[PDB]
């Protein structure tokens, strides 16, 4: 199987910052900076 | 109010800015946003939506003489944009004769009527001594991102179907500046941004994208279900 | 149910490292250990998202 | 919090007044070169009180809505019936309360007015809705509660 | 928004589960006789919107309660003899 | 800037690359919904 | 791409606030079309309200006529809160006069009952008097666009009359709200229900109408020239 993300997969970085992926927004949302491009993932500050 | 000023500062067949000089104030991001959402999602292009190799039998192959491996590949392949010329047309194939101790390169692919590939170098594949290459990659016509698991394309027994990046627009961007004109000092100056694949031209685009939002305007039409509770 | 794979990482005729990375391993970006993606984020609340 | 948390600024205080320190007009002429900067504490008010006088919540609301104020920004608002010197959204988070339960007033006498709402005030209005009106709109209450909250928290980024 | 008017109905009854057990069998002498039991029929029967629109809401538990705060029904702890309340409810069409 | 309205959030936002991973436990490999199916000739409830 | 075309349903009040559901919708295009139309709302529409007002014995924004209970701001806001319409349609500006007997109650109705000029909200609280009650007006009421407040413009018309705040813009309140609907095997598709609010002047269809015109006709600037 080729499994591609999905909306209740596990992502964590190195920190112990674990959570599950809610939502996959696309493009035309998104923060994006002045520039044009748009940011890949978007965490919450409260959970710092 | 006045009339505003149409600039437009085109280059290649990709990337070009585009001018409004005076607009009423808060007008910039008004226009130039729904603008940059319906440009970033709904202008149609093309992609490739499902190869062939020689005597490859699925995605997780390999093929001797051959340094890449199939999945490496149909990630390549999945970069080339292909232009359309002939506006008849829905989609065809690309068929790519390639031989021995050499470095595969996209603009290997064979020449066809009226087709034109924007992105020659892009590697397709090291080929090494012996290394026999032979493929046929079907490329469509369509809008958005339709991905292999959906759409499956059955060109013939082991074809493999590929993830489709449709979209010709590659990044847009909308600057608010303050211009100087003759009458307040709070009048906007929208210079919408705009980037492609040389398939489609940053007007090309902006014009097929002002179109979406004017119809999608004209929805606003025939009011319907009425007289609440007064 | 992992799928470690090995891909090649040299060119056909090179001088060799007496011992340089070869080919890559599973989680191997150029024998460097890639165990995940490099993104961009922006640190903020969505909509409860 | 934040869209019921009234901004303190510094710069000023050589300022306010019970009788009219220097002229309304001139206190008011103080703000604009530099000097005193808007909601800052002097005597009986502030020269936000002043340059903003609006005549319904609506006409504050709409003020926010172009660049004018902040929100969290201290101006002389009659809401219902009286000049408030309130924030306009102290002002919006009353509305929200009133309107998503039916009664404008109602909420205006639940609510603690004056003050920025956090877990414990919040907890004590949504429990002190159960007694006055049924499940049905404390429910109502709390879904628009949760609304805003997540919209605002994003939109202060 | 949750239940149509679900705090006027807790107070028709003296224990919570009284309101359950009777919207219960409300029910269910509503599934059996194809709703041809209504108390409230007219123009305030319940609905249903789609990709028509306007189609009676399929759930006998709703219509129990939208039936019952109308006042009309009668529930009781022991007034009717059940043997012979099964029998007379064939009226109007049956199942 | 919100890619939904023109507009920025106010109020700056610190954004950079961050280093994350997607870990063993996926939704794919999560998740039944059963009705009705393979009672056991054991202990006679639903498994199997 | 498949599916149609969309419905667009209305419920009404009217005069102010209205209600409008643009239903199903490809993903995302509730924002992409509520969101100009929200701006171009309560920011463009044309509209007609007070302007600045003088009054007969003594000035400044802040101060108390003797032998009128209420204070001049809160005669001031009043007048704010008064909504008029233009007839003569190539009309740019006018001026109010109010005649104020002796104990009585202050209408917005008690002005001059000039023609050219229609009262919206005659039944306004305006000011009230206690006995020998002298109070006289001149408020002038302007043509506009947005809100645009005392501070700015600075409407000089005696030197004894005080500018006010200029709310000419008929949308008082716009807000916007985008779920979305299931069809078939999607349940994803976009649902945009506008509500606006408005005073007596312009009806929120009509705000809206007005609305979309305008995006419409600012759009058509893009062309090469």
């Amino acid at each position: 199987q080729k499994r591609k993300l999905q909306v209740g997969d596990k992502l964590a970085n190195r920190h112990g910052n674990k959570g599950v992926v809610a939502k996959i927004l696309p493009v035309e949302d998104m923060p994006h900076l002045p520039d044009g491009t748009p940011v890949d993932v978007i965490l919450n500050p409260l959970g710092v | 109010l006045k009339a505003p000023v149409f600039t437009a500062t085109t280059q290649g067949d990709h990337y070009g800015e585009f001018v409004l000089e005076p607009l009423e104030r808060g007008f910039g991001v008004t226009l130039g946003n729904p603008l940059r959402r319906i440009l970033l999602s709904s202008i149609p292009g093309t992609a490739v939506t499902s190869v062939y190799i020689e005597d490859v039998l699925h995605e997780f192959s390999t093929i001797p003489g051959v340094k890449e491996d199939v999945v490496e590949i149909i990630l390549n392949l999945k970069e080339l944009v292909v232009r359309f010329l002939d506006p008849k047309m829905a989609s065809t194939t690309l068929i790519l004769r390639a031989e021995g101790p050499k470095e595969v390169r996209a603009g290997d692919f064979t020449p066809s009527a009226d087709v034109e590939i924007m992105n020659p170098d892009l590697h397709i594949a090291t080929l090494e001594e012996g290394g026999k290459l032979y493929m046929e990659v079907r490329v469509d016509r369509g809008v958005g991102y339709v991905p292999a698991e959906r759409h499956g394309i059955k060109d013939r027994i082991n074809a493999i179907p590929v993830d489709a990046i449709f979209s010709p627009v590659r990044r847009v961007a909308f600057q608010v500046e303050d211009t100087r004109l003759g009458q307040r000092t709070d009048l906007d100056k929208l210079t919408l941004r705009i980037w492609t694949d040389g398939s489609v031209t940053p007007l090309e685009a902006l014009n097929q994208a002002v179109a979406i939002l004017k119809e999608h305007l004209n929805y606003f039409a025939n009011p319907e279900a009425s007289l609440l509770p007064t | 149910g992992t799928a470690f794979d090995q891909r090649p990482r040299v060119r056909v005729g090179q001088r060799v490292k007496k011992g340089d990375l070869l080919a890559d391993g599973p989680a191997s970006e150029e024998g460097f250990l890639a165990l995940g993606q490099n993104v961009l984020v922006a640190i903020m609340p969505f909509d409860g998202y | 919090y934040y869209i019921t948390q009234v901004r303190k600024e510094k710069k000023g205080a050589g300022m306010a007044f019970a009788t009219p320190e220097e002229a309304l007009a001139a206190y008011e002429r103080g703000e604009v070169a530099l000097n005193a900067p808007i909601v800052v504490a002097g005597r009986e008010t502030s020269v936000g009180r002043l340059k903003f006088v609006f005549a319904n919540p609506d006409e504050a609301l709409l003020a926010v809505a172009h660049g004018l104020l902040d929100l969290q920004d201290v101006v002389t608002v009659r809401y219902l019936g009286r000049r408030l010197e309130t924030s306009p959204g102290r002002i919006l988070f009353a509305r929200i309360v009133g309107e998503a339960v039916g009664d404008e007033k109602v909420a205006q006498e639940l609510i603690q007015m004056d003050v920025p709402q956090e877990k414990n005030s919040l907890k004590d209005l949504v429990y002190q809705a159960f007694l006055r009106l049924g499940m049905e709109k404390t429910a109502r209450l709390l879904d628009a509660l949760k609304y805003y909250g997540f919209t605002l928290s994003t939109t202060s980024g | 928004m949750a239940e149509p008017g679900i705090d006027k109905l807790f107070g028709m009854v003296d224990s919570k589960y009284r309101l359950t057990v009777v919207v219960a069998k409300r029910a269910q002498q509503l599934l059996r006789h194809r709703f041809k039991n209504t108390v409230l029929e007219p123009e305030e029967r319940p609905k249903m919107r789609t990709l028509e629109g306007l189609y009676d809401d399929p759930n006998a538990v709703t219509w129990a309660m939208k039936e019952l705060l109308t006042g009309r029904l009668f529930f009781g702890e022991n007034l009717v003899p059940e043997d012979r309340l099964q029998k007379e409810m064939e009226r109007l069409y049956p199942t | 800037y919100d890619g939904r309205t023109g507009e920025p959030f106010e109020g700056p936002i610190v954004v950079g690359q961050m280093f994350i991973m997607k870990l063993y436990h996926m939704v794919e490999d999560k998740m039944h919904a059963r009705s009705t199916g393979p009672y056991s000739l054991i202990t006679q409830q639903p498994l199997g």
